[PDB]
């Protein structure tokens, strides 16, 4: 007999559904699968049982504002076992409006979009009705709008510019609207200067390579990490900078001028060194346009000596 | 163990106590590291082993201070340069703040707290408060904690308003007057404050040297000016500054230079 | 002892001043005020402040939204709304009345960016009516 699946969590995935994850038997030598009992507590009341061999399971379309009790319970796979007792339930709530996605991380001249579903007194709002609002200053033409359907708004942005800093804040403010009556809630989008110039420049002893360059766009995001990633091949560059998927981290140091630096030695003399800046952030990550090198090809020489 | 001290002042309190009494006292010049006067009392000409100590202290500290352009940090300034003397005891600045402007007499109303403050290079200790009421009273002065007890400086109020500094007005343009000849200035107020402003402009011919010429503005309403220059084809260089009108504040920084 | 009319011009003053500390927030001035926005009905918005207590129960809920608020700027400012308050506790005193004295936390983790927009510009809003009105004998 299986024991009771534990660790019972439900979160909002990032288009608007929602997967419930709980831990599975480590103990268990055998298969198990298992029933989760989920009760939506909503305008509309109901439930459902379903039977999943995975630790996951999704559920599309979630509603705003809603309860969520989930109960699981596991048995085994093969032969006559017998159901456990059900988990401990756990309950999930959601919130007034909701977003696709919650939130938006990329580069410049991009084409990011978006989705709204906006509850008015319960009265989920025809799309023909909901305005797109950029940081409660200017409303989005009604050009850029779409309908997803009609309980389904949607909006776009083409050749994305750099989200210029309004005070602290580093996210232009999103807002989907009934009409005149706009709710609290909105969404970040960051678009951050991704074009890094990386500068490397070889000793003259050809032993090692200093890179610098200056994050000057990145001084603004906090809570994200950033980082050089490289990968060298054997031989050269291909005339296209891209990664093969392989890559890892360099160590870099500060400087007294604002500028990242960091050294390579010793050095693979001819082998092709192609890197890149990584920005890891909570929303995700984002990469600089990748460049590649030679280091033969980039030594500064030595003056010329004995000179009379 | 140097000189008598006087009979007249010493006095009986009893046949078995004796006293001394220094009226009107002056400071205790420091010798060595005594700063105090070890006072002895004695057996007629010889004496006991036993010894006293007596302490003038310079608490007389002029804390002066200044509030920044935007009215967003406050800042004061003392020099502890009488205390540049005594060690095993503490010296910090105690405040109190009370709601709105300052008691006549500066007086320490008994509940009161301690600031932290920074020595910095110049030899003068600094306290930064931020956040601002603008017109809260706050007294302060600097509690000396010492083995013997607390002494404090002669406490002294404060209203922030008082003591804001004058950002220098912005936007000064200086211009030829056409058909007349004349200097014709303008400018642009800084931001704060609200209270009206006089007006002081310095001027001269441009060059490495200049002969800074005076105007004085008394409205604040007038936003521009024109006085007579005596040549007419040289580049000048100009530059403003502001105060308030009734003067309860700073003179503010020069504005930036205008060229004709 | 107090002054009344040196109070009322300091009031004035200060009125000002903050009028011009929301107009250096450069992403509220682009903001409608007047926009209604639900889930921030607590807030004490344009609705006829005409009494000294409601203009003082006003500004205490805003003080204690600004206590919310991570940014300096409004906080020290809220410390000016401590002074208001104080200077209208004076002006009572002058006109002889007695003077009485939740939610916002999960609008603050989810939407803090459109709480500090909106409370401040319709404070701004407040501010302004209350100006206009400091001077057509304001009543306890
Ligand atoms: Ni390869
Ligand atoms: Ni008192």
């Amino acid at each position: 007999k299986p024991d009771p699946p534990l660790g019972l969590h439900m979160e909002v995935t990032d288009d608007g559904n929602l997967k419930i994850s709980w831990d599975s038997q480590t103990m268990a030598p055998f298969p198990l699968q298992y029933q989760v009992k989920y009760l939506e507590n909503s305008t509309i009341v109901r439930e459902a049982a379903e039977i999943v061999s995975a630790t996951s399971l999704l559920v599309d379309s979630v509603l705003p504002g809603s309860s969520y009790e989930v109960q699981v319970r596991s048995k085994r796979l093969d032969g006559s076992g017998v159901w456990s007792d059900w988990s401990s339930p756990q309950v999930f709530t959601t919130q007034d409006v909701v977003y696709f996605p919650p939130k938006i991380l990329t580069s410049v001249g991009s084409n990011a979009s978006f989705h709204c579903i906006y509850k008015n007194e319960n009265q989920i709002i025809s799309s023909k009705q909901i305005v797109w609002w950029r940081n409660l200053a200017e409303k989005i033409p009604e050009i850029q709008y779409s309908i997803v359907s009609d309980r389904v708004s949607k909006v776009t942005f083409s050749n994305l510019k750099a989200t210029r800093p309004r005070g602290k804040f580093t996210y232009d403010a999103v807002y989907c609207c009934n009409e005149q009556a706009c709710h609290h809630r909105y969404a970040e989008l960051y678009v951050i200067d991704v074009n890094i110039n990386i500068s490397c420049e070889t000793d003259g002893y050809l032993t090692k390579m200093t890179c610098r360059w200056s994050p000057s766009t990145i001084q603004s995001l906090v809570g994200s990490t950033v980082q050089l990633r490289y990968h060298r091949r054997s031989l050269y560059c291909p005339d296209s900078p891209s990664i093969h998927p392989t890559s890892e981290p360099k160590n870099c140091v500060l400087q007294r001028d604002g500028f990242y630096e960091c050294v390579f030695q010793p050095i693979f003399l001819l082998s092709g060194y192609t890197m890149w800046i990584r920005i890891n952030h909570s929303l995700g990550s984002l990469d600089s346009p990748p460049t590649c090198v030679l280091p033969d090809s980039v030594v500064k020489p030595l003056p010329p000596s004995n000179v009379k | 163990l140097a000189e008598k001290i006087p009979e007249i002042q010493y006095s009986i309190v009893s046949d078995r106590v004796s006293k001394v009494t220094f009226s009107n006292l002056k400071a205790t010049r420091p010798r060595g590291k005594f700063t105090y006067d070890a006072v002895y009392c004695c057996n007629e000409q010889a004496c006991h082993h036993r010894y006293a100590e007596l302490y003038v202290i310079d608490v007389n500290i002029n804390i002066s201070c200044e509030t920044d352009g935007y009215l967003t940090k406050m800042t004061c300034r003392w020099s502890p340069s009488t205390i540049q003397s005594l060690v095993g005891s503490t010296v910090q600045l105690r405040y109190h703040r009370r709601s709105l402007y300052c008691p006549d007499s500066p007086s320490i109303h008994p509940t009161s707290e301690p600031k932290n403050c920074v020595l910095q290079r110049d030899g003068f200790y600094e306290c930064v408060f931020q956040p601002i009421f603008l017109l809260s009273g706050y007294t302060m002065w600097i509690r000396i904690n010492h083995s013997l007890g607390s002494l404090d400086s002669p406490p002294t109020c404060v209203l922030p308003d008082s003591v804001v500094k004058p950002l220098p007005p912005s936007n000064v343009k200086a211009e030829i007057t056409v058909n007349t000849g004349l200097l014709k200035v303008s400018w642009e107020k800084p931001v704060f404050p609200e209270n009206n402003l006089q007006f002081q402009i310095r001027y001269g011919l441009s060059g490495k040297e200049i002969q800074w010429k005076t105007h004085e503005v008394f409205d604040a309403k007038s936003k521009s000016a024109s006085l007579l220059v005596s040549d007419l084809c040289a580049v000048y260089v100009v530059q403003v500054r502001c105060r308030r009108l009734d003067g309860l504040g700073y003179w503010s920084n020069w504005s930036s230079p205008a060229y004709t | 002892g107090v002054p009344i009319q040196k109070v009322q011009d300091d009031t004035k003053t200060l009125i000002k001043t903050i009028v011009t500390r929301i107009n250096d927030i450069s992403h509220t001035q682009s903001v409608s005020a007047k926009q209604r926005v639900t889930g921030l009905d607590f807030i004490p918005g344009l609705h006829p402040i005409l009494s000294l207590s409601k203009m003082d129960q006003t500004l205490a809920v805003y003080q204690q939204v600004l206590t919310s608020l991570p940014s300096q700027n409004v906080l020290q400012i809220a410390n000016d709304l401590e002074n208001l308050r104080d200077l209208l506790h004076l002006l009572a005193f002058s006109k002889s009345c007695s003077l009485p004295q939740e939610s916002l936390d999960g609008v603050l983790e989810a939407s803090l960016y459109s709480t500090e927009v909106v409370a401040l510009s319709r404070l701004q809003g407040s501010l302004q009516d209350i100006l206009q009105q400091l001077d057509v004998s304001p009543e306890c």
